[PDB]
């Protein structure tokens, strides 16, 4: 859950998320668009895009884990 | 005539010497095992260590951190400094300084005290002891935390506060770091001196340090006053070590013999310790793992770089990095190979050829020993996963030690070895206990242990012998073996901390010189032995004697 | 719990933990009566006790207790000389000696007690022990008469070297405390220079320069002559000789001193330059020295004696010459200062000036900026060495073009005091052909306006020829003036400040729209002043700051959520909530980032905070159908009114009709009040609160800060390891911060949602000027593997005493952790 109020310079806005992948398989992450007018007041208005992440393991990682549990 | 005992801590000593008309203190000692109940300084902010839970006491939450059941201080690393009040510190006129690891605490003293005597210690000592103060006041004040936790420092809230925290002695009187500008002011008071070289002070006593063979530049001590003389043992070492082994004849027909700075765990083989590091260094960085070493960047340090030297080539081991991380690391390299001259006789053949004496030397030219002054700087480009780290300061609590635990303590394969016998093993790894990584405790510590020293003593035979009380009682590790104990033909005396030993070593015959002119104009008259009355006018001067003809 | 003292020394045991409970007692302070108390107590003590060291910690504790700041010592004393008159152990004697020593220093204007304490100190110098003898010593010292004299003088020729050392010590602080010293003390600290031991040297060596001071016109014999010397002669011998010590401190002290002795006639400064009594060779033999600092010292005594004689700036001249190429830097920073500051009216011949110029081209920006202040003071002969003090000049602008700065204002300062020398010169710096026209030399190339700084101010005292120009020199000293023109040579704004602010105050009974109007207009005007009268910006956005507080609150208190129901209010269309944390948040801006505030700025700024406390309650209360949580912040508000009528009941006589006096008018029917009643009280009552004045600071400015070193204007990512450190460093230019120490604060906040927050240390806060500040830390970045270098984002943070806000403009720097 990450959050941050960027603000449009030349009706064009443009900001930089990271996110954390643990569990491996497929995560779908959702972003919002709210709008703060002049007065403060929040406007729910933007798009609800989604798109869905995979989380595949290395290689080297994988037989290192696996190696490691058992 | 009077020792005032100002630690109460075997290996970092701080003794007063009462002796005839000079007070000197023996050695300067900063307990950093203080440092293990504060929770550690981090290079970056780790969310680990952030989001401790608080530890609650019903009568402070913020002050405190509990940490897998064991609670931490969330101030600054504070320090057990040597009890500065139960003599006054102007009146000492000379510190005596064996070790680098005894000099710590000197910008305490020299500063605070109103101390305004002077302060003798050996070239390598001196530098060391600045390396290892250089990197100590930057660790601290890298990431700087704040003094904020001061309410746990109560007498009715330290007794209710569990066992490792509760058992904390002297708490009021711990201090935060020193600054730079202190450690150049005390360095600064430093009368540089050499091994068997006589200091006459105020010509009353005469010191001299004599090599001890624990570190190089190393130094045992010992007061004459004329016909009495007091030898000062640290912390020596008799094995074969690198520098210049000890001097064991000159301790000999001594009236009183100080000894501090014995073998912590004395039941542990150096050499047996040293192949375990090995072969556990091997084991790890042959399955993939990485090897933490916290160590000082000098000492013992230069001892297992030697053993690893001869070991890698045979372990087939030259593409694992050896990658060395201290502020003070390089200073320490160069230093290490400059004093050749105060080195054991091995090592400093090796310089009457066109040849560094010590062997990590070659690791550099052969890109096998990397070292750097920080993590941050070209360490972070030329990092290679399977590797092992000598870093860190060996308390566990400051320093890039604290920084690489944070980095690997989430995988078994990675492990940790200790060869410092300094702090403690468990109590190092208490504020990090949820780990998974394998941790092996291997001290290297190469000082005197009870049969050396029973052998020593037997072979010196001095009249009095003052040692701390643990020396005297088995250890409590053990608390059963009374081989691990000082036993003399005297039964010794024992000190604790700020207690005042009465030394009744005190003699007559203060020596007197006699001029020719007096020398004739007395009869030597037969009684048999002769007799002779001497009528003269007496001269003093620089507590020097002298009789003159009225 | 000074009983609980006398139980548990009397009670415990008598040898060893005794001992340790005074120990542990030392370590607290004592209030005085209690202190006096103590005092007795310890003093009865101390009788009983036959333990020596139990006694010597006693000692020690009535001299800790003696230096407490309320307790007068005088009803002490007598008991402190009636144990001393009885006591036989020397080292409890040195330590009673310090607490006598202590109680009278403590008590400077009682003559009758210092004269009884000296007394003590006489008596008791003839005890056996160094330490008594040098703790009297000191007592004398301390205290003397102001006899002392010539008993510290007998005790000159004392057999123990730290008894000397206190007694010369002893006699320095009797000369330092006003008393004047005779003349026989000259010839004992003669006698006494030769001394066997370091410390006796440098107290002798410190004694004979006082006594040399004191009496610089006294006439003594030579001891193997019928000759008569000057006292400060013979005493400017005697240090000389002392600097051919074989101890550097000794060395370094007599030079010091030496610099000192500006009443030595003219005969024996050109003497201590020589080479060919005692003092020839000794400043030729300090320059020399092994220890940097010793030369160092000799330096500044060279300075500090060529200032005060004119002859002797000759003979320093050729040795700082020759000691500009040492090898320690600091030294030759230090020799070209002081050859800098003796250049006042002696010329340069051609060596000296060419070996100047030869070591202007040294690598070190640092010794070259000397230099160049040394070139700006020198006076020169011989034009021709003019025009290779400016070959040299332009060659170094070749190849150090940073300096140009200074090499400009060393041609100013060549041009300006060497006027004539410069005027043959001008056709061959100036590429002017007799008959051709010449072509028009590039502007704005570093090397020809160097020439021409030169030359035009060598063209302003002199007017004899300033038709030698070109028509172009003259449009290019045009363009000089223009640009260069401190090198070449040749309150409406208050009054309307304080009017807008009392048309705000005396318009305060129109409508809410009419208000919202006005105080919209003041301020944009107040915020178009502060970004057109630079002195007035901070008082300008001080009180705008203040009127959109102002603003906030008419316009949270006209929202239409108070003409509906509690049920049917809505918090999705709500104003006031958002009103009542802005309110907070420029209530904290306005306390901690304005230097020039005052208690009675901050009474109203914390009148503002009480108003949008208020406001956030009843907004709050709106919005919940409980009792208890309402009855909460209720009583947690009443509490907060009640801390700032404590806190600020001096001028409560000063808000007539305001927000806080009118609650302390219905006080007592708030606190028997129902909740809701207080809520609907406060919203009836906050409508009709007056608006309060601004009495305003005679200076005050805005703390200011803004980040240049992490520069983020470049793209290239700062690469590094996974799960290792990246260092970043930044250049914080801090502009009127109080104290920088413990308020300005580094925040890094990485693209997650760390945001960690970073306490610089006070050692790297420079304070380069009056209200600036520069902040130089090295900042600490870790993260794990990225997928891509996003960012980060560096921002400075001002702390007060609970939060933080924004301090300086958010910078981001581009991050890559590469993986290992």
């Amino acid at each position: 859950e990450m959050e941050q109020r960027v603000e449009p310079h030349n009706d064009y806005f443009s900001t930089q998320f990271l996110l954390n992948f643990a569990i491996l398989g497929t995560h779908n992450i959702t972003v919002e668009s709210s709008v703060k007018d002049a007065n403060g007041i929040v406007w729910k208005t933007g798009p609800r895009t989604t798109i869905f992440v995979k989380s595949l393991e290395d290689p080297y990682s994988q037989q290192i884990r696996l190696q490691q549990q058992q | 005539m009077k020792l005032y005992c100002l630690s109460g801590h075997p290996t970092l000593p701080c003794n007063v010497l009462k002796f005839k008309s000079t007070t000197i203190m023996l050695d300067c000692g900063l307990d950093m095992t203080s440092t293990l109940n504060f929770l550690p300084l981090p290079l970056v902010q780790s969310p680990r260590l952030s989001n401790l839970p608080g530890w609650s006491l019903k009568d402070l939450d913020k002050e405190l951190k509990e940490c897998s059941g064991h609670v931490f201080v969330d101030s600054v690393p504070e320090f057990c400094l040597p009890e500065t009040e139960l003599i006054d510190l102007s009146t000492v006129d000379v510190i005596l300084i064996s070790n680098y690891h005894c000099m710590m605490a000197l910008p305490y003293i020299t500063e605070h005290t109103g101390f305004t005597g002077t302060v003798y210690a050996t070239e390598p000592t001196v530098q060391i002891g600045r390396l290892l103060m250089e990197e100590l006041v930057n660790f601290i004040e890298r990431v700087p935390k704040a003094q904020s936790a001061s309410l746990w420092k109560n007498k009715d809230i330290q007794r209710l506060l569990p066992s490792p925290l509760k058992d904390a002695v002297e708490v009021s009187t711990w201090r935060r770091c020193y600054t730079m500008q202190e450690v150049n002011s005390a360095l600064s008071k430093i009368q540089l001196v050499g091994y068997s070289q006589k200091i006459e002070l105020f010509g009353a006593v005469q010191v001299t340090p004599l090599s001890s063979g624990y570190a190089l530049g190393s130094s045992n001590w010992i007061i004459q006053s004329h016909y009495e003389k007091v030898s000062y043992v640290s912390g020596s070492s008799l094995l074969t070590t690198h520098p210049q082994p000890m001097d064991q004849a000159s301790l000999k027909n001594s009236d009183v013999l100080v000894l501090t700075g014995l073998t912590q765990i004395p039941t542990a083989n150096p050499d047996g310790m040293v192949g375990e590091f090995c072969s556990n260094l091997a084991l790890t960085v042959r399955n993939g793992g990485n090897v933490l070493v916290p160590c000082y960047p000098s000492g013992v340090i230069y001892d297992l770089l030697e053993c690893l030297y001869q070991y890698i080539d045979s372990a087939g081991l030259s593409s694992v990095p050896l990658y060395f991380i201290s502020p003070v690391a390089n200073s320490s390299l160069e230093f290490s190979q400059i004093f050749a001259e105060w080195l054991c006789h091995n090592k400093q053949s090796k310089v009457y050829l066109p040849e560094p004496p010590f062997p990590h030397a070659e690791l550099i030219q052969t890109n096998k020993l990397k070292h750097y002054p920080s993590i941050h700087g070209d360490f972070s480009n030329d990092f290679r996963q399977p590797c092992v780290v000598f870093t860190g300061h060996p308390s566990l609590r400051f320093g890039d030690v604290v920084h690489f635990m944070e980095l690997w303590g989430k995988s078994s394969l990675n492990t940790v070895i200790f060869t410092e016998p300094d702090f403690s093993y468990l109590e190092a790894l208490a504020p990090y206990q949820p780990l998974a990584m394998k941790c092996i405790y291997c001290p290297i510590d190469t000082r005197l242990n009870f049969i050396q020293v029973s052998k020593l003593l037997k072979e010196v035979q001095p009249l009095h012998v003052v040692c701390p009380e643990q020396y005297t009682q088995p250890p409590p590790a053990q608390s059963h073996r009374m081989d691990l104990m000082i036993d003399c033909q005297p039964p010794a005396m024992s000190y604790r901390r700020a207690e005042v030993l009465a030394l009744p070593f005190k003699r007559r015959y203060e020596k007197i010189e006699i001029m020719p002119e007096l020398a004739d104009s007395l009869v030597p008259m037969e009684i048999k032995i002769s007799l002779a009355t001497v009528s003269a006018v007496l001269h003093t001067k620089d507590n020097k004697h002298l009789l003159q003809p009225p | 719990k000074s009983a609980a003292l006398h139980i548990d020394l009397c009670k415990a045991t008598s040898p060893a933990d005794a001992l340790q409970y005074l120990l542990q007692f030392a370590r607290k302070p004592v209030e005085a009566e209690s202190v006096e108390g103590v005092v007795r107590i310890l003093l009865e003590h101390y009788y009983k006790e036959n333990d020596p060291s139990v006694r010597l910690k006693i000692a020690s504790l009535l001299g800790l207790l003696s230096k407490t700041a309320g307790f007068s010592p005088d009803c002490i004393m007598d008991d402190a000389i009636n144990i001393l008159q009885n006591e036989k152990s020397h080292q409890v004697l040195a330590q009673l000696l310090d607490t006598l020593l202590a109680i009278g220093t403590k008590l400077p204007e009682n003559q009758a007690i210092q004269m009884r304490l000296v007394d003590v100190a006489c008596k008791h110098l003839t005890d056996t022990s160094h330490g008594v003898r040098n703790k009297c010593l000191q007592l004398l010292g301390n205290l003397g008469s102001l006899d002392v004299q010539k008993i510290i003088g007998d005790y000159f020729s004392d057999q123990d070297p730290r008894v000397r050392t206190a007694a010369i010590k002893a006699m320095l602080q009797l000369h330092e405390r006003g008393l004047k010293l005779h003349q026989t003390i000259y010839n004992q600290a003669c006698k006494l220079l030769s001394d066997d031991y370091e410390q006796v040297r440098s107290a002798a060596v410190q004694l004979i320069w006082v006594v040399s001071q004191l009496y610089p016109e006294s006439i003594v014999p030579i001891p193997s002559s019928n000759e008569e010397i000057r006292l400060v002669d013979d005493a400017f011998g005697k240090i000389c000789h002392m600097v051919s010590d074989g101890s550097w401190v000794v060395r370094v002290q007599a030079a010091k001193l030496l610099g000192s002795m500006e009443q030595v006639s003219s005969h024996f400064l050109e003497q201590t330059l020589d080479k060919k009594s005692g003092a020839c060779g000794a400043f030729v033999h300090g320059l020399e020295d092994e220890m940097y600092e010793v030369r160092i010292a000799a330096v500044e005594a060279l300075c500090m004696l060529a200032q005060s004689s004119p002859s002797f700036a000759e003979k320093c001249l050729d040795f700082l010459v020759d000691m500009f190429n040492d090898e320690i830097e600091e030294v030759r920073l230090q020799s070209i200062h002081t050859m800098r500051k003796i250049s006042n009216n002696i010329t340069l011949r051609e060596d000296q000036l060419d070996t100047v110029l030869a070591v202007l081209e040294d690598s070190s920006r640092d010794i070259r900026e000397a230099l160049h202040e040394l070139l700006c003071c020198t006076n020169v002969s011989t034009k021709e060495g003019i025009h290779l003090a400016l070959v040299e000049l332009l060659k170094n602008l070749t190849k150090y073009p940073t300096d140009r700065d200074s090499i400009w204002k060393c041609l100013k300062f060549l041009g300006s005091r060497h006027p004539t020398l410069v005027l043959p010169l001008v056709p061959e710096l100036l590429s002017t052909h007799p008959f051709f026209d010449t072509a028009e030399p590039d502007m704005d190339d570093p090397a020809y306006i160097a020439v021409l700084v030169l030359i035009f101010n060598a063209a302003k005292t002199c007017p004899t020829m300033p038709a030698l120009f070109s028509d172009h020199t003259f449009r290019h000293y045009a363009y000089l003036r223009d640009s260069l023109s401190h090198l070449v040579p040749a309150d409406p704004s208050q009054q309307f400040l304080q009017q807008s602010l009392e048309r705000v105050y005396s318009l305060q009974h129109l409508d809410p729209q009419g208000a919202q109007e006005l105080l919209e207009f003041t301020i944009r005007d107040l915020q178009r002043l502060g970004e057109l009268q630079s002195e007035l910006a901070g008082v300008a956005d001080f009180s705008a700051t203040y009127l959109r507080c102002q603003l906030l609150l008419i316009k949270a208190l006209q929202e239409k959520l108070w003409n509906v129901a509690a049920p049917l209010y809505l918090k999705q269309s709500d104003l006031a909530s958002a009103a009542a944390k802005q309110i907070m948040e420029e209530t904290y801006k306005m306390e901690f980032m304005y230097s020039g505030v005052e208690n009675k700025q901050v009474v109203i700024i914390h009148h503002m905070r009480l108003q949008a406390k208020a406001l956030q309650l009843i907004v709050t209360a709106r919005t919940t159908r409980g009792l208890d949580p309402l009855f909460g912040m209720c009583e947690k508000f009443l509490q907060e009114v009640d801390f700032f009528q404590r806190y600020f009941i001096a001028d409560l006589p000063h808000l007539q009709d305001s927000f806080v006096d009118k609650l302390l008018d219905l006080m007592p029917r708030l606190m028997t009040s129902k909740p809701a009643e207080v809520v609907k009280i406060l919203q009836t009552m906050l409508r009709q609160s007056a608006f309060l004045h601004l009495p305003l600071p005679e200076q005050i400015h805005k703390a200011s800060a803004t980040i240049i070193e992490p520069a983020g204007e470049s793209d290239n990512p700062l690469r590094f390891t996974s799960g290792l450190v990246v260092a970043l460093d930044v250049d914080a230019t801090l502009e009127h911060v109080q104290d920088p120490q413990n308020t300005v604060k580094v925040q890094v906040l990485y693209p997650d949602g760390q945001a960690q927050m970073i306490h610089p240390k006070p050692a790297d806060f420079r304070n380069p000027g009056p209200g600036r500040h520069r902040l130089i830390t090295q900042v600490y970045l870790s993260h794990t593997a990225w997928t891509e270098a996003c960012q980060v984002e560096v921002r400075l943070l001002l702390a007060y005493n609970e939060g933080t806000i924004p301090f300086s403009k958010p910078v981001k720097v581009y991050i890559m952790p590469k993986p290992a």
